[PDB]
């Protein structure tokens, strides 16, 4: 919450835990990427690099909770961040 | 004849030659003859290799036993004479110099980008006097010198008078000096590093043996004072690639497997990097034996990855750009040398990549000056210049890969392709294969691209298909082995080629979805693609199966506009 | 005593050790037919220090100093011995060269003039190739930005480099040099090794207690900047941005990008210029331009 706590939180997550993928978070991000590849006809271009950035963030959330592997909710909060930053 | 070195001395006494070439093979044979007779060898080959500058001034007096009519030069022994009798001449990189090789004879391999003009550099300055008559000679060693106005003769030392001296440009010995910049080879440089250069200072009769735009092996001492120049397990590796069956499709799907599909575009890229057959009529006319491929597409699909994989697999691949120093990066400009008072030419991206793939990213972001030089090497094989300072004709045999985007980023179905593409008719009329890599959103086919990118982002391994991706060395060896093949077309394929060309010309000669017309250069490109398909099958003849594949390729290259 | 003599007088302790090493190299070899050098490693105690704290004290003593390199000069060969040839009789002559960078102790200066003449007075030439060449380098190294009290100026020092280690230095990498602080002020670098809040056992209990509650992310995103109203999802992405990725390195191929990049646009009325000071003062290490 305070200033000297989140620094220790971020460095312990950076040094100890590395997250890996699961089958529960591959399909929902495949569904989200194929559904957006809508935005091309309406408001924004979607590239191949964005595929990589759509799981980077998931991993991020999965390491914010410092779990050893990813979850479906990490891809869901990445899609929510995408809906706010794209629309 | 008989004693060949005495015969060469008789030939230089006959005044017919001015160059003396000494080989180490004769030294090795004389050492073998002296060692087999029980005499002491007293090794020369382990002593010539270190400090050859003292040896070229020491053995010259032994040949002689200011008045030098000849020029002494050396050449090392080959590897065939090195394995025989059981090093001194290894192909060295400029990254493999280590600093401590300053004074060893080295054989460097590399391309030559910068060359200079032949200039007379003095070696000894001759001074004449009218008071004494004794002409004096001083020896210079550095780049600069000072005029010896004071008389140092043997008559002016014991005298009050110290009379003026003059210089002679006729009795002074000169030499044809020339500087050159050798560059590091493309596949010999490490991962991430750039091909740094090195300087070679040549003198004498070797001054016209270095024409820019070539690969050379330079053997000389390292102060670089060159002495001699020259220019240009495996069968199991090619037979195990052949015996698996369906060689063409395996070599197509083996290169660049981190992307999804597009076997036709990259199949034509396979035929592009294999090159084809250069045809010479032997009457003063040379046509191109090369392909040039356009990649016009909308964003979203990967474009730089295929381009990078083609330049990483093929040798001498140089990545270019649209803007920046591109105007001077496609032609030879002029600049002032920081080591000496002379102007040199800087070469573009078309001169270090002589025989290979030259790629252009963002083709529509360039200008007219880039397009006028790209179209000139796209039509034929020589660069012509008409500015002040250099007026030469530069040889260049490159394959143009281009990546472009339309006027509004993506495509437009209500617009014609002549209006969608901003390039003029002479540019794409010369382009035999243009790939309209257009993305269409779907329900079923998009999932495979998503599954493939999540599989390659999950781990570095490829999908579990019953095929293994071939490493770069094996198909590099296959491309180098297939390039020596010269296929000849038959008459049964000739009657199919002329009928398909007549029908294509009649069908081409004017509506909403139309673009261009049938040209004879497209027929020549179809012939070149059929020759490349016969070269990939390692056959001496061109069958009916190549022309029907090439016509299907050139028609499906434009068939994606209907989707 | 030998340890203390190495730590306080390496000019009187390093050359007998290298003399012993050359004698051991001659005694361990029995085939026919150059010097040998030394190198150290390990903990130094108070001798291992920051270059900003490196002052005029402990000159002769060896200094281990880490940091970041800023410049790496061009490799330059130097003459330590020059040979020549007399063509009037065909003889060979040689001369040696010494300076203040070949020994740890300062020798008596011998400014040897390059022979442009013989002692008899005859002509001569430069035998290029039998004369050895030793290349040297001059690199600069300052303190690391994470260990230094950021807000101040960085202090850099110069390292003179021999022939041996000329291919192991490049700018942009964290390095730790080990040398001697000689003042004719520079360090004679002999050993180069290319290569932050403290954690207690009470803080690990707090972060393990906050690891399974499913309301952690929203309050951690809301607790970074209380002076800025709104913009929760933007600081949610900024929280995901400053924590990082994974940096996956593929086998026998190119590496994969683990870093994320964020661009922020809008009207200039809000706190976009006030958020950079917060992300500069609250990250692990950050550089703002």
């Amino acid at each position: 919450v305070t200033i000297p706590f989140l620094r220790k939180y971020v460095q312990y997550a950076k040094e100890r835990v590395i997250p890996q993928l699961t089958q529960e978070a591959i399909n929902v991000i495949v569904k989200n990427y194929t559904d957006l590849r809508d935005d091309n006809t309406k408001k924004s271009p979607i590239t191949a690099r964005t595929l990589e950035t759509l799981i980077r963030l998931a991993t991020a959330h999965a390491k914010v909770r410092l779990s050893k592997t990813v979850n479906k909710v990490d891809a869901k909060v990445a899609a929510n961040l995408l809906r706010f930053a794209l629309l | 004849k008989g004693p060949k070195y005495m015969a060469m001395l008789q030939k230089v006494a006959n005044r017919e030659l001015n160059s003396v070439i000494i080989d180490l093979d004769d030294i090795l044979q004389y050492q073998n003859e002296k060692f087999l007779q029980g005499t002491q060898a007293d090794d020369l080959v382990s002593a010539i290799q270190q400090n050859a500058n003292h040896f070229t001034e020491l053995f010259c007096r032994a040949i002689d036993n200011l008045t030098r009519r000849y020029f002494l030069y050396f050449k090392p022994l080959s590897q065939n004479c090195a394995r025989r009798y059981r090093i001194s001449s290894k192909p060295l990189s400029v990254r493999q110099i280590k600093g401590d090789f300053l004074g060893q004879l080295i054989t460097v391999r590399g391309i030559i980008t910068r060359v200079s003009d032949v200039k007379p550099a003095v070696e000894v300055i001759a001074y004449t006097c009218d008071q004494c008559g004794y002409e004096v000679f001083q020896e210079v060693n550095s780049r600069t010198f000072t005029p010896l106005s004071e008389c140092t003769s043997e008559e002016c030392s014991q005298n009050q008078t110290k009379g003026q001296l003059f210089m002679s440009t006729r009795a002074s010995k000169f030499s044809a000096f020339q500087e050159c910049k050798i560059q590091e080879l493309s596949q010999q440089v490490p991962v991430g590093h750039i091909p740094r250069s090195l300087n070679i200072h040549v003198n004498g009769t070797l001054v016209r043996s270095l024409s820019p735009g070539d690969i050379v092996d330079v053997t000389g001492i390292f102060l670089l004072e060159a002495q001699f120049v020259r220019q240009h397990d495996v069968e199991e590796r090619v037979m195990e690639l052949i015996t698996s069956g369906d060689v063409y499709n395996r070599l197509a799907k083996s290169i660049a497997p981190e992307i999804y599909g597009n076997l036709d575009v990259k199949k034509a890229l396979l035929l592009l990097l294999v090159g084809g057959v250069d045809k010479r009529v032997g009457d003063g006319m040379k046509i191109r034996g090369d392909i040039n491929v356009c990649l016009m597409g909308d964003p979203g699909v990967a474009k730089s990855q295929l381009l990078k994989a083609i330049c990483k697999i093929s040798p001498r691949g140089v990545y270019t750009t649209g803007k920046g120093s591109s105007g001077v990066g496609l032609t030879a400009a002029v600049m002032k040398d920081p080591v000496t008072d002379e102007m040199i030419l800087e070469g573009g991206a078309l001169v270090l990549a002589d025989n290979g793939i030259c790629c252009i990213d963002e083709f529509d972001k360039m200008d007219e000056s880039d397009r006028t030089a790209i179209h000139e090497v796209m039509e034929q094989q020589t660069i012509s210049i008409s500015k002040a300072g250099i007026n030469t004709t530069l040889n260049a045999r490159t394959s143009i890969l281009a990546a472009a985007n339309p006027l509004y980023g993506r495509y437009n179905p209500r617009l014609s392709p002549l209006d969608n593409i901003n390039l003029p008719a002479a540019l794409l009329s010369r382009f035999d294969i243009l790939f309209l890599m257009l993305d269409i959103p779907s329900r079923d086919d998009d999932e495979k691209l998503a599954e493939h990118v999540t599989y390659v982002h999950m781990h570095n391994k490829q999908p579990d298909l019953d095929f293994t991706p071939v490493e770069p060395s094996k198909m590099r060896e296959y491309i180098a082995y297939a390039k020596t093949k010269r296929p000849v077309m038959s008459e049964a394929v000739n009657d199919y080629v002329v009928q398909a060309y007549i029908r294509l010309r009649q069908d081409s000669k004017d509506s909403k979805f139309s673009f261009g017309q049938a040209t004879p250069r497209t027929l020549l490109g179809i012939i070149r693609l059929s020759q490349a398909l016969a070269k990939l099958r390692l056959a001496d003849m061109v069958d009916i199966d190549d022309v029907e594949e090439a016509l299907r390729l050139v028609r499906v290259s434009k068939e994606s506009l209907y989707q | 005593s030998f340890w203390s003599g190495i730590l306080v007088e390496p000019a009187y302790f390093i050359p007998p050790a290298e003399k012993a090493l050359t004698d051991l190299a001659d005694s361990m070899d029995d085939v026919p037919h150059h010097p040998w050098k030394l190198s150290f490693k390990g903990s130094f105690g108070a001798h291992a220090l920051s270059p900003r704290t490196l002052t005029a004290q402990h000159l002769n003593k060896l200094v281990s100093v880490e940091g970041i390199v800023t410049k790496t000069s061009l490799v330059r060969p130097k003459l330590i011995r020059s040979v020549h040839y007399a063509a009037k009789t065909g003889r060979f002559h040689y001369r040696d060269y010494t300076d203040a960078t070949t020994t740890l102790t300062t020798r008596i200066p011998t400014p040897a003039i390059y022979p442009t003449e013989d002692t008899e007075g005859n002509k001569l030439t430069t035998e290029y190739g039998y004369s050895t060449f030793i290349d040297h380098q001059r690199i600069t190294v300052q303190e690391m930005p994470e260990m230094a009290p950021a807000g101040q100026l960085p202090r850099s020092i110069d390292v003179i480099l021999d022939d041996d280690l000329v291919d192991k230095t490049k700018p942009g990498d964290r390095v730790n040099v080990v040398g001697v602080f000689k003042s004719l002020t520079l360090i004679l670098g002999n050993t180069v090794y290319p290569l932050r809040q403290m954690l207690t056992d009470f803080d690990i209990r707090n972060i393990n207690k906050l690891s399974k509650k499913k309301d952690i992310f929203d309050i951690l995103s809301q607790s970074l900047a209380p002076s800025i109203y709104g913009h929760d999802h933007i600081k949610k992405a900024i929280l995901l941005m400053l924590m990082g990725g994974v940096e996956k390195n593929l086998e026998n191929g190119s590496h994969l990008r683990g870093d994320i990049n964020i661009l922020m646009v809008g009207d200039p009325s809000t706190a976009k210029s006030q958020l950079l000071r917060f992300v500069l003062n609250t990250a692990s290490l950050a550089i703002a331009t």
